[PDB]
């Protein structure tokens, strides 16, 4: 349906799959990575109704349905049901064929070695993909944000990967990784929504939750503040409206999760919280490199559309940072969405053309090629 | 002999092609029956020889 | 001390 035989780019998350062709400015369509499956015995006959759902078919049939995510804190552990998520997002809706079309998939520099090789076969034995690469989410939003300099800071869904980049070189000495993201986030609202009345721990109530989340939640400039009118005054309560009619309202606690970035043992993790993490991915690099990591804090991933946050990463790393010097934080309208973007970009790079696997190589190295090929 | 590696390769060709063609057979004949479940759907609560006997007897 | 690949290849091949 192309006149040319352009990439196709999906950004495959722990939350939504985002997917399109290179050369474009946005995805095509967007997709839970989601496999339902109905927890229910069928008592009509010739009502249609799937054994499995894919993508938002399992998301608006959810009433009935268990939701599974293939992928956790960024590695498929379920191929089979990436499979399914990849048919659909080809074939359905994005209504082309990999076998025409490089494939860019993407993920964090230490994402375990299963989810890069995997993802290569599948697109090579499924898809019969001419060629492959799997990218690095750091340098995908470096590029959507018009930098080669900078520490990616990427609190997304799965995992935040912080890594600090100078020149276009990975410093990997210095990528101070944690296993704090959105998803745990998510579980704390579910938990503190609950003892305020409104139990969720069915699927349907955690996608509800999601919902809550990316509407009603906010990390703020200052916690303490913060909570201390938050939690003294129902001027500061939100309300958000449930599918079946029932309305909750939350006060502090639409803070107090989102903080769990700044605070994490909120939820029981040993962590000094993504700000300070941020801190140290430019400390530990070299000092004639810290200077400008300091002046290039690079926002990407999830999270970062919560009100405060970039003001406060900004805040919460030149506070640890040396006086003299500016430290500042780059936080555009494409955050989250830059690694897609930065897939359709890198894609599309003459010099890019050197990285893809072809369906040749592929065949006589299998898809551990990945580890000699991409990065 | 060229003509030899020419057949070669054109019947190796020929699986691709004749298999593509029954790939998208086989999507019509599940799009099919997809479509005609859906038509008995809302065939189904009129599908009676009705109302005669009520005046007849 | 005491594939999916492979099938559719051999199709067209064979």
């Amino acid at each position: 349906d192309e006149d040319e035989t352009t990439a196709l780019v999906c950004d495959n998350g722990s939350g939504l799959v985002k997917a399109g062709f290179a050369g474009d400015d946005a995805p095509r369509a967007v997709f839970p990575s989601i496999v339902g499956r109905p927890r229910h015995q069928g008592v009509m006959v010739g009502m249609g109704q799937k054994d499995s759902y894919v993508g938002d078919e399992a998301q608006s049939k959810r009433g009935i349905l268990t939701l599974k995510y293939p992928i956790e804190h960024g590695i498929i552990t379920n191929w089979d049901d990436m499979e399914k998520i990849w048919h659909h997002t080809f074939y359905n809706e994005l209504r082309v064929a990999p076998e025409e079309h490089p494939t860019l998939l993407t993920e964090a520099p230490l994402n375990p070695k299963a989810n890069r090789e995997k993802m290569t076969q599948i697109m090579f034995e499924t898809f019969n993909v001419p060629a492959m690469y799997v990218a690095i989410q750091a340098v995908l939003s470096l590029y959507a944000s018009g930098r080669t300099t900078g520490i990616v800071l990427d609190s997304g869904d799965g995992v935040t990967h912080n890594v600090p980049i100078y020149e276009g070189y990975a410093l990997p000495h210095a990528i101070m990784r944690l296993d704090l993201a959105g998803r745990d986030l998510t579980d704390y609202l579910m938990k503190i929504l609950t003892e305020r009345g409104y139990s969720f721990v069915t699927t349907a109530e955690r996608e509800i939750v999601r919902d809550i989340k990316e509407k009603l939640c906010y990390v703020a400039l200052d916690f303490e503040n913060e909570m201390a009118t938050a939690a003294s005054s129902s001027s500061l309560e939100k309300s958000y409206e449930l599918p079946d009619g029932q309305v909750i309202t939350i006060g502090n606690e639409r803070f107090r999760c989102p903080e769990t970035l700044f605070q994490p043992s909120f939820i029981g993790m040993e962590s000094a919280g993504i700000h300070e993490t941020t801190y140290n991915s430019i400390m530990k690099c070299d000092i004639d490199i810290r200077k400008d990591l300091y002046a290039n804090n690079v926002m990407s991933g999830g999270t970062t559309m919560y009100p405060g946050i970039a003001d406060r990463m900004q805040k919460e790393i030149t506070a640890l940072a040396p006086s003299t010097m500016k430290i500042k934080i780059i936080a555009p309208p494409e955050r989250k969405y830059s690694v897609w973007i930065g897939g359709s970009i890198l894609a599309s790079l003459s010099t890019f053309q050197q990285m893809w696997i072809t369906k040749q190589e592929y065949d006589e190295a299998g898809p551990s090629i990945v580890h000699r090929k991409c990065f | 002999r060229q003509l030899h590696a020419r057949v070669d390769k054109v019947d190796e060709e020929r699986y691709d092609i004749e298999a593509k063609v029954t790939k998208n057979i086989t999507e019509i004949a599940d799009l099919t029956q997809k479509i005609f479940d859906l038509r008995g759907k809302f065939k189904r609560p009129t599908l009676r020889r009705v109302r005669i006997s009520a005046d007849a007897m | 001390q005491n594939g999916k690949r492979q099938t559719e290849r051999e199709k067209k091949k064979k």
